[PDB]
């Protein structure tokens, strides 16, 4: 699945961009998780943190969640509790995976905005 | 409240 030469694989934490919304954190999933259909070549199914819904998104409309400060939207974060909830669940997941200990958002956000230290982006990988 | 996200 997803053998199209384009970026991203199953389990990858990503920012995803669909019409009408800020960049939003998501996880790349298999089409079978979606009970929908196979993604068009060049595209990935993602499941969004916060609301748990699925979108089929172009691999060119996805970036690694690791590039955090570059896509974090501070205005959206201040404006929307749904975005703040989305950030928590996505960063929680980021934490567990990498090795990171530490309104409980604060040091998660700082750690994220700071570049996911000590581990770096490398510790965001799925397995 | 489930399924596919609507833009």
């Amino acid at each position: 699945e997803y053998q199209d030469g384009k970026e991203f694989g199953i389990g990858d934490l990503v920012w995803g961009k669909i019409k009408g919304f800020s960049w939003w954190p998501a996880m790349v999933v298999s089409w079978k998780a979606t009970s929908k259909r196979q993604a068009m070549s060049g595209m990935r199914w993602v499941q969004w943190f916060g609301d748990g819904k699925f979108s089929e998104v172009s691999a060119d409309k996805l970036v690694a969640l690791g590039l955090f400060s570059q896509h974090f939207n501070l205005a959206t974060f201040n404006k929307l509790v749904s975005y703040r909830k989305a950030m928590y669940h996505a960063l929680e997941k980021a934490r567990v995976r990498a090795g990171k200990t530490f309104d409980q958002l604060k040091p998660m956000l700082e750690w994220a905005h700071g570049g996911f230290k000590p581990t770096g982006i490398e510790g965001l990988k799925p397995n | 409240t489930g399924g596919v996200k609507k833009p």
